[PDB]
């Protein structure tokens, strides 16, 4: 029932993300109100997420490949539609495998941007 | 001088009637045979139900006793018992189950069913190290309303014998009991849950075995026989006979028991 | 000369919830009386 | 239930001379352990200040207010209250309070001058309802006896389509060992020494 | 009053979220 | 062939069945046959004579798992052998007791009903009662 | 349901063909609850005599009453799991 | 149409369509008595108050189970959901008419009311991460049992 309910909302919030597109590329994002803007990011989180690196395709990609076991997708994504991870950068859900890839890539993320800002700072 | 307690649960009175005689005429008069419902040493229970005192209930398959169906087949059946409290008061095994659910404590409950479950553990650890066997058979019951019980049964025999260095496997109660009547040398030593669903079947083994006596170890620190029928109580009788210091006597009784089951006073 | 028997399947005994009647006990001890049906349900389909 | 099985089944009928009332004592036993466990320990004795008697106090606040009877005026219930209805409500609820905890559920004047909340009304209806299905399942169980049937509950089953149904006996044995001991068996408990 | 009278892979992932949150304040705050 | 190897294969425990069940003779009954141990003792017969008594005590084995363990508890203490003579004698008590309990007629309806669902024959019904009532008086 | 049967033979009449029932069809029809126990659809039946034929017979609405007397007296007022008590998370939706 | 890309106002029509929208959404085929029993009840605004999320599991209650007894506030004679049979006498005479206006009106107040009293205000009042998943469960449940 689980992977049932998560399937069900993935598909609802992504068909409504695809209906909002036009009004974002009309209005502008701004022109859409706060229910709409967190309904936007967490579509594009997922939209991002549902990306998968395979084992085959590292000369296509030149990354390693991930396997990912179907209770840890259901849990990742029933969290991120829940909104546990609204703080998270988007991009950190691309080309990555589960939610502890996901917060990796996040920290490795976070610790380049501080590195970058300080040397920044320092010129 | 010496005496001999004869201790009924739930036996009938031709039963221990039958005993009496055997064990005075076979005697002699020389060990005096005591009625009483608690012992810890030189003592016979008769009738299915558990005496009180009773932590450890094995059972094996005596060499000289083989039914000509069995013969060869060696495998240690012991059966863990709680501590027994009065008929009118609540079990433990019971307790335990129905006081979770009912959100009262059961803190001293749970300390004493682990000192069972340890005593049990050990005493079934032991005999499979003296077997020689690698891996024992947990056995209990899926029972939905004993989900306590034999959760706690489960980890604290799997924590012993896994502490001891042996392998365990858990099973439920039809099959086991299918397995241990159909083809009973795929098992050598298999530890029940304290339930009655496990007593009966522990029962049944004895008896197809061909008729056997159960040893019971108490808290007090020792061993007691253990019959439900004529063929059982001889040879319990027997046993006792033969710890006392009597060997002559129990061969006889031994010998009783494998011609004349049922009349086995008439036959010696 | 083929489709003769499968010999190592048995089916399953499809067990039957028992049905207590309506009345003030059954009321009072639904929940006893439920727990009874579970049991029997679950002995069902362990065999014993 | 295919296979001829090696005996035909009979009622167990092993409560030949097992009395009712040996049983109901045995429940009695098993609850007050039971109680006694979930309670603890009994509270420490408590020596009373005053001695009187709750007749006597139902008594003198029944004179008391009888004569402000003229003077009380009634009023909406969100308007503010005078100091006759204050008294009369906390007097009331406590004597009310102590009766239910006594024993005498007189449900009428419970609900007016004990319920002041949404809880304590669901409260008083859930335990109305008990009160009511004891009652009622006491006197069909007297009813019961009086007839001669089995005391016990028994389900509404088919056992000939039951054995139809299962393959295997030892089940259905078992089963039918456990409906026919339920149906035996009286599950009474002695009242008198519960309230005690 | 009586309620308080009467008294690891989701550890893991819940301190990872924690470690990343606090490296994202930690660089708001250089 | 393939079904005297199945039984035989069954019987040492080498093949369970789908369902993990336990190997009882009602179930194999069910599947193979009524003269499932007739069919059987003809096939062992062209084997060697280990596997013949595999087979006779494999077959003597399920014969005794026939019974209930509640039955087999009761009435095989005093072994095997006695223990098909014991639940007679325990079956025939019972009968006994009931007649005594609730008249005649309503135990012959009973036994009727009884010997219906368990599938006994009406000769084996009828001398069952018979030897009850002989019992009784 | 001979109830259901009646009621649907009473539309099919009415709707579909344009023929106003008359007091012995409405007595049947009581008759009918009143043999099966249905002391509700008795009560409902009497109200639309009422309403549209002259009155319910005296003898079915006293037949309708013990039948509902017997049932509160014996419990059977009400389906049991409705009166069951179930909290917000109780509920055990199927 | 219009409320695309601006505020709604929650005027009746759109609060009952809203509704109506979510009471249509189902799984298995309802009984007539239900159906009717339902859009009824959205028509002349008992659950105005409702919440669209809730209006699934509010319909479940009131089909499935009641409240009138559960809280014993009983006062009809005939006009109970649990009395299939209804159907047909509905099919006959309309749900505006003396004979059964006034006791569906009564019933469909009471469960309302009993429904706003306990269970919303509850639902409204969860604040955990256990208890919004069993409710998020509950109505997904609902929904797609009747």
């Amino acid at each position: 029932v689980d992977h049932y309910n998560v399937a069900q909302d993935v598909v609802q919030m992504l068909t409504k993300y695809r209906e909002l597109q036009d009004i974002i590329a009309v209005l502008g994002i701004d022109e859409l109100s706060e229910e709409d803007k967190l309904i936007v990011d967490r579509a594009r989180k997922l939209v991002k997420f549902l990306s998968q690196p395979f084992q085959v395709a590292e000369v296509f990609t030149g990354m390693t490949g991930h396997y990912v076991q179907l209770d840890d997708t259901i849990d990742s994504f029933s969290g991120l539609l829940m909104g546990t991870y609204d703080q998270v950068p988007e991009m950190a859900f691309y080309m990555v495998g589960g939610i502890n890839s996901v917060l990796e890539k996040a920290k490795k993320m976070a610790e380049e941007a501080a590195e970058l800002e300080k040397m920044r700072r320092a010129r | 001088s010496k005496q001999l307690t004869f201790i009924s649960a739930g036996a009938t009175a031709a039963v221990l009637q039958s005993a009496s005689a055997i064990v005075s005429k076979v005697a002699g008069g020389r060990v005096q045979t005591k009625t009483a419902k608690e012992a810890g040493r030189h003592a016979v229970v008769v009738g299915p139900e558990t005496p009180i005192g009773v932590h450890t209930a094995v059972t094996e398959v005596p060499k000289s006793a083989q039914d000509p169906l069995f013969s060869g087949v060696s495998t240690v059946v012991v059966r863990a018992v709680l501590p027994r409290a009065a008929p009118d008061s609540v079990q433990l095994r019971d307790a335990l189950d129905v006081y979770a659910s009912a959100g009262i404590d059961t803190k001293e409950e749970v300390r004493s069913a682990t000192e069972a479950f340890k005593k049990s553990a050990e005493v079934a650890v032991g005999k499979a190290k003296a077997k020689g066997v690698k891996r024992i058979v947990l056995v209990v019951k899926q029972a939905s309303k004993h989900n306590c019980i034999n959760e706690l049964f489960k980890k604290i025999s799997t924590e012993t014998i896994e502490s001891a260095g042996l392998t365990t496997e858990v099973v439920g109660t039809a099959a086991v009991a299918n397995q241990l009547i159909v083809n009973p040398e795929s098992l050598g030593v298999v530890l029940l849950n304290d339930v009655a669903a496990t007593e009966q079947i522990e029962l049944a083994f004895a008896g197809v075995v061909g008729g056997v006596s159960r040893v019971y170890h108490t808290v007090e620190g020792g061993k007691i026989s253990a019959g439900h029928s004529f063929k059982s109580v001889a040879l319990a009788v027997a046993q006792e006979l033969r710890e006392l210091g009597l060997s002559s006597e129990a061969d006889k009784v031994e010998a009783a028991a494998s011609k004349n089951p049922r009349a086995v006073v008439s036959a010696l | 000369r083929a489709d003769e028997v499968d010999y190592t399947n048995l089916p399953a005994p499809k067990p039957q919830k028992t049905v207590w009647d309506d009345n003030i006990e059954t009321e009072v001890l639904r929940k006893y009386l439920d727990g009874l049906s579970q049991y029997d349900m679950e002995e069902a389909k362990y065999g014993v | 239930i295919s296979g001829v099985s090696p005996l035909l089944y009979f009622p167990p009928t092993t409560t030949s001379t097992t009395n009712r009332e040996d049983q109901i004592n045995k429940n009695t036993n098993i609850a007050i352990q039971m109680i006694k466990r979930y309670k603890g320990e009994v509270p420490p004795h408590y020596t009373r200040k005053s001695s009187a008697t709750i007749e006597q106090v139902e008594k003198e606040i029944d004179a008391l207010l009888g004569g402000a009877e003229k003077l009380r005026k009634t009023s909406t219930d969100d308007q503010p209250m005078d100091k006759l209805t204050l008294m009369e409500r906390c007097l009331r609820h406590a004597l009310w309070s102590y009766h239910k905890e006594e024993g005498r559920y007189d449900f009428d004047q419970i609900g007016r001058w004990v319920v002041y909340t949404p809880e304590d009304e669901v409260k008083l209806a859930q335990l109305k309802r008990e009160v009511e299905a004891k009652e009622k399942l006491a006197a069909l169980r007297k009813r019961r006896e009086e007839e001669g049937l089995p005391g016990g509950p028994v389900p509404r089953i088919n056992w000939p389509q039951e054995y139809s149904s299962f393959i295997d006996r030892e089940p259905v044995v078992a089963k039918r060992i456990r409906y026919d001991t339920l149906a035996s068996t009286t599950l009474e408990r002695d009242e008198k020494q519960i309230e005690s | 009053e009586a309620a308080e009278r009467n008294p690891t892979g989701d550890n893991a992932r819940d301190r990872l979220l924690k470690e990343v949150l606090a490296l994202q304040a930690r660089i708001n705050q250089r | 062939s393939t079904k005297m190897q199945t039984l035989h294969k069954l019987l040492t425990g080498e093949v369970s069945f789908k369902n993990k069940a336990p190997v009882k003779d009602c179930n194999i009954v069910h599947q193979f046959g009524e003269n499932w141990a007739t069919e059987l003792s003809a096939y062992a017969k062209t084997l060697p004579a280990e596997q013949q008594k595999i087979i006779v005590r494999q077959i003597a084995r399920v014969k005794l798992t026939r019974y209930t363990v509640a039955e087999l508890a009761a009435y095989c203490g005093d072994g095997p052998a006695l223990l098909d003579e014991t639940a007679r004698a325990a079956n025939i008590e019972q009968g006994v007791a009931f007649v005594k309990a609730k008249g005649v007629e309503a135990f012959e309806k009973y036994v009727a009903e009884e010997s219906t669902n368990a599938n006994w024959k009406p000769e084996e019904a009828k001398k069952f009662i018979e030897d009850v009532k002989a019992k009784a008086k | 349901s001979k109830f259901c049967a009646m009621m649907d033979l009473l539309e099919e009449m009415q709707h579909r063909n344009r023929l106003k029932p008359n007091e012995e069809s409405w007595t049947w029809v009581m008759k009918e609850c009143v043999k099966s126990g249905q002391f509700r659809l008795g009560y409902c039946i009497q109200q639309v005599m009422e309403t549209e034929c002259k009155g319910c017979p005296a003898d079915l609405v006293k037949a309708n009453e013990a039948n509902a007397q017997k049932a509160k007296t014996e419990g059977k007022e009400h389906p049991g799991h409705l009166s069951q008590q179930a909290g917000l998370f109780d509920v055990k939706v199927e | 149409a219009d409320s695309v890309g601006g505020q709604q106002v929650q005027t009746i029509p759109m609060i009952r369509g809203a509704r109506f929208v979510a009471l249509f959404n189902q799984k298995q085929p309802s009984y007539f008595m239900n159906a009717i029993v339902s859009l009824y009840a959205c028509l002349n605004g008992y659950l105005d108050d409702v919440k669209v999320q809730y209006v699934k599991f509010y319909e479940y209650l009131l089909v499935h189970r009641d409240l009138g007894i559960m809280y014993g506030t009983a006062k009809n004679k005939f006009f109970y959901m649990y009395v299939q049979e209804l159907n047909y006498l509905i099919r006959f005479f309309t749900l505006n008419s003396p004979i059964l206006h006034g006791e569906l009106e009564e019933m469909l107040k009471q469960h309302t009311h009993l429904f706003l009293q306990h269970y919303q205000s509850k639902m409204n009042a969860i604040k955990s991460e256990k208890d919004v998943k069993a409710l998020k469960n509950l109505l997904y449940s609902c929904k797609r049992a009747v």
